[PDB]
DNA sequence: CGTTTTATTTTTTTTTTTAAA
């Protein structure tokens, strides 16, 4: 019973209880509770192997394992948590010697991850010094601001060059520093000392549980000295932390103080390869069903013109560059972009929403709701002295992500013409009176293009329909059609399938097996240690067939190709080689181009 | 004093720069020979020097840089006095080089006092805007000569006393004219 | 056992916005 006067907490209890818990530890998930799971030693001892042998410091660790153990530890950790957490670090810093006594025991650890929240909208006096974790989407990308910890002194006679660190804010003054004979008066200087880093960026909560017609309400907090630009800013992320408060300087004439207290959260943590299962990796490549099988997975319920799931073939087994290590010239980036054209309310958002609901780099857009110039970080008025900064653009924070765009022929001429270069150049020359540079960003594009009309007018080859010329309307490889089959035949099918999606009350695990995650990992392996080349085999095809590509150009109101889409073809070459097991070029791949292209390119009848 | 470590690094400093440096001869006297016009004070010395003869005691130099740089400036003066017809009017400017070593991301509290190498561009700049950095004064009474260092940002016109216990808020206005001060400029620069 | 406290206005350039036969 040795305790702060105003509390009920003690070091030894929690220390011993947790050291027994980690001795009551074999991975209690994978060796006590999930015995059907298995990695059989206390994982933290295992880590003191797989940390020390890894030599890879600053562990990360939760504490939700502790529900089985005595919950009083849970509580007094919940409520008094800046005064027990170092004790659990001390237990770890003791565990060092369980597995290596005579190590280089000079480094420390970093570190929760267990408790709940619902939302930020409304909290209470009770919820003042307690553990919380909440999530949303990030807004900003800050700079650093350090923070002091100690005073380094000076002297006048005989070098009374004293020193001393800070509790948090005071140094004392008798007539000299650490009163040493007072040959002179007190001394201080403030630089040769200890400093500490941080930042500040805020979050926008973005769940599906956002109350009705309500605005953004948003939160923010600093960092600590290792938690500092962990962060490609702006995405769906959770934090843990400890609700903090602070009084405020009333007015500013003098030391008066406010009644109201501002709040933020303490600064801790954030939230986001296997040799074991090699078998199926090769198993799926050598299976010719890649054309459709995973494509069959993507739309979970929808066949909606499943030649578009073969258009989803276009898209993943990840996308190789022909970067230019030999000559160094020209920066030939292997970019990819296609659209999903309109004139019928088809799934030209729903797929884009399926994607954004899945990929974290998640944004949805369209004409007339926002500006073309949302790469600005506007200085309408700032918390500065008009040191006008355009901190970070918005539409470009999708680093190899996606922004979904809808209703594309919606905006003015300046909009959507301004982007005639970034597509295959990823440069944004900031040549304004303010600060200047040539920046970099490149990513993926998809939208729901629309002509001047609702329905494609018949009798009338496609180059006439959209109001772009036969250079810009005929630009890409193919910008793909979306029609109604003119009959009831197709119509009733997905009705009959998915009329009862309410009423099915089940899902069928067919031979087109709904891969829970066995899909999601192979693609992550899909780019690592084989490297698609291009030798002498699969290139002469449209070397020669450029005859066939362009000699349809003799014609107005018909259309041939132009020499950026051949680039799009050599970029098509990259994907299929490794998977199906020749990382050197095979010839069939160009057929996929003809399988794609002349589906609406030699549909040039007149 | 601890920093006598760096004074011995400053002994170290002298030890090779006055002695045989390179080429069978001197490296750092034509600088010295040229500085005499305004007492120019600008001199460049290689950091590889702290490898050629200091034998990689750069880590006895490269940490306490703003701590001991003043002393290195003292060494510059102590060099000049040993052979130049001199009075201690000699000031400071030391402009190290030869550091096989190269960024904004590799920055912390921890990076104080080093000699890393960085390159940028020219934008958003400001002009000459000098600073009468040194100067003289005293308290209400009598002691009107102070050749001290009033240059640290914590500087103030009124002082307490020199010879007798005087006032503590009073001030004289004094020799800002037969003395030595500086000049400087200021800009903004962006990542390479 | 005494002798002292405290205020700023108009114009720029960007990004927003808005007008006539
Ligand atoms: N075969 C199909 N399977 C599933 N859904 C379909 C199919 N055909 C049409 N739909 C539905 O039709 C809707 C089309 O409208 P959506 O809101 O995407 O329109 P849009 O593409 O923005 O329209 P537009 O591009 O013409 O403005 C989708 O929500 C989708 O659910």
């Amino acid at each position: 019973q040795l305790v702060v006067w105003g509390t009920n907490v003690v070091v030894s209890q929690c220390k011993s209880k947790f050291k027994s818990f980690i001795m009551r530890f074999i991975d209690p998930s994978a060796e006590q509770d999930e015995i059907s799971e298995n990695i059989n030693q206390p994982l933290y001892l295992q880590k003191l192997e797989e940390i020390h042998t890894l030599e890879e410091p600053y562990l990360n660790l939760n504490c939700a394992h502790l529900k089985t153990f005595d919950q009083d530890l849970y509580r007094q950790l919940i409520c008094y948590p800046q005064e027990v957490i170092p004790g659990f670090d001390m237990a770890i810093n003791e565990m060092f010697f369980e597995r290596y006594p005579a190590a280089l025991l000079e480094h420390q650890i970093q570190v929760f991850n267990a408790d709940k929240t619902r939302n930020m909208r409304s909290l209470n006096p009770e919820d003042m010094d307690q553990l919380i974790s909440i999530s949303g989407m990030v807004i900003r990308s800050s700079n650093v601001i350090p923070e002091m910890r100690e005073a380094f002194f000076s002297c006048n006679i005989c070098s009374f060059s004293t020193t001393v660190e800070v509790d948090r804010g005071r140094i004392n003054q008798p007539t000299l520093c650490t009163n040493c004979n007072t040959n002179h008066c007190f001394r201080l200087i403030h630089n040769r000392s200890e400093f500490t880093d941080k930042q500040l960026v805020k979050l926008q909560e973005s769940p599906d549980d956002m109350a009705a017609g309500q605005t953004p309400h948003n939160v923010l907090l600093y960092a600590h000295n290792d938690l500092v630009d962990k962060v490609q800013p702006g995405d769906r992320v959770t934090v843990t932390g400890i609700y903090r408060a602070t009084p405020l300087k009333t007015g500013g004439l003098s030391s008066s103080v406010k009644s109201v207290y501002k709040t933020h959260v303490d600064v801790v943590h954030f939230r986001k390869f296997p040799p074991e299962r090699v078998e199926l990796l090769q198993l799926l490549a050598k299976k010719p069903d890649i054309y459709d099988r995973l494509a069959r997975a993507i739309a979970p319920s929808i066949y909606e013109n499943d030649d578009i799931k073969k258009g989803i073939l276009l898209q993943l087994f990840g996308g190789t560059k022909k970067k230019h290590a030999t000559l160094g010239r020209q920066n030939f980036r292997s970019e990819i972009h296609l659209l999903l054209c309109g004139d019928p309310g088809t799934s030209k958002s729903q797929m884009l929403q399926y994607v954004f609901n899945l990929v974290p780099r998640s944004q949805y857009t369209s004409g007339r709701g926002s500006s073309a110039v949302g790469l600005t970080a506007y200085v309408t008025k700032d918390p500065e002295t008009r040191q006008l900064v355009l901190q970070t653009g918005a539409l470009v924070l999708a680093d190899n992500g996606v922004c979904c765009i809808d209703e594309f022929d919606k905006m003015n001429d300046s909009t959507r013409s301004v982007l005639h270069e970034v597509m295959e150049q990823q440069t944004l020359s900031i040549a304004k009176a303010g600060i200047i540079c040539q920046l970099n960003a490149r990513t993926s594009i998809l939208a729901a293009a629309n002509p001047a009309e609702s329905q494609w007018n018949k009798r009338k080859n496609i180059i006439d329909n959209v109001q772009l010329p036969h250079t810009l309307l005929s630009r890409f490889d193919l910008i793909f059609l979306v029609l109604d089959p003119q009959d009831e035949i197709f119509d009733k099918r997905l009705a009959s399938h998915l009329v009862s999606l309410y009423y099915v009350t089940r899902h069928e695990e067919e031979d087109t097996m709904f891969d829970m995650s066995v899909l999601r990992d192979y693609i992550a392996y899909a780019r690592e240690h084989l490297s698609p080349t291009l030798s002498d085999e699969a290139q002469q095809r449209l070397i020669q067939a450029y005859v066939d590509m362009r000699k349809v150009g003799a014609g107005r109101g018909q259309i041939s190709a132009y020499p950026r889409q051949l680039e799009s073809l050599i970029r098509l070459s990259e994907a299929h080689a490794k998977v199906r097991l020749s990382n050197q070029v095979e010839l069939l791949d160009v057929e996929e181009a003809w399988r794609l292209h002349r589906e609406a390119l030699k549909q040039s009848a007149t | 004093v601890k920093d006598e470590v760096g004074i011995r690094a400053q002994k170290l400093f002298q030890d090779f720069l006055e002695e045989f440096k390179e080429d069978g001869e001197i490296k750092y006297t034509r600088p010295a020979a040229s500085l005499e016009s305004p007492d120019r004070c600008t001199l460049e010395v290689s950091f590889e020097d702290v490898e050629k003869y200091d034998q990689n005691l750069a880590t006895a130099i490269i940490e306490e840089y703003y701590h001991i740089y003043p002393f290195l400036c003292q060494s510059v003066s102590n060099y000049v006095k040993d052979r130049i017809g001199l009075k201690t009017q000699k000031d400071c400017y030391v402009a190290f080089t030869e550091v096989p070593t190269r960024k904004v991301r590799d920055l912390t509290t921890s990076k104080i006092g080093t000699l890393i190498r960085i390159s940028g561009q020219v934008v958003r700049t400001h002009p000459v805007h000098p600073e009468l950095v040194s100067g003289v004064f005293m308290c209400l009474d009598c002691q009107t000569e102070i050749r001290n260092v009033e240059q640290q940002f914590k500087f103030t016109n009124p002082t307490i006393c020199r010879n007798p216990v005087c006032s503590n808020r009073k001030r004289f206005m004094l020799d800002v004219e037969k003395s030595l001060f500086l000049d400087f400029q200021k800009i903004r620069i962006q990542e390479t």
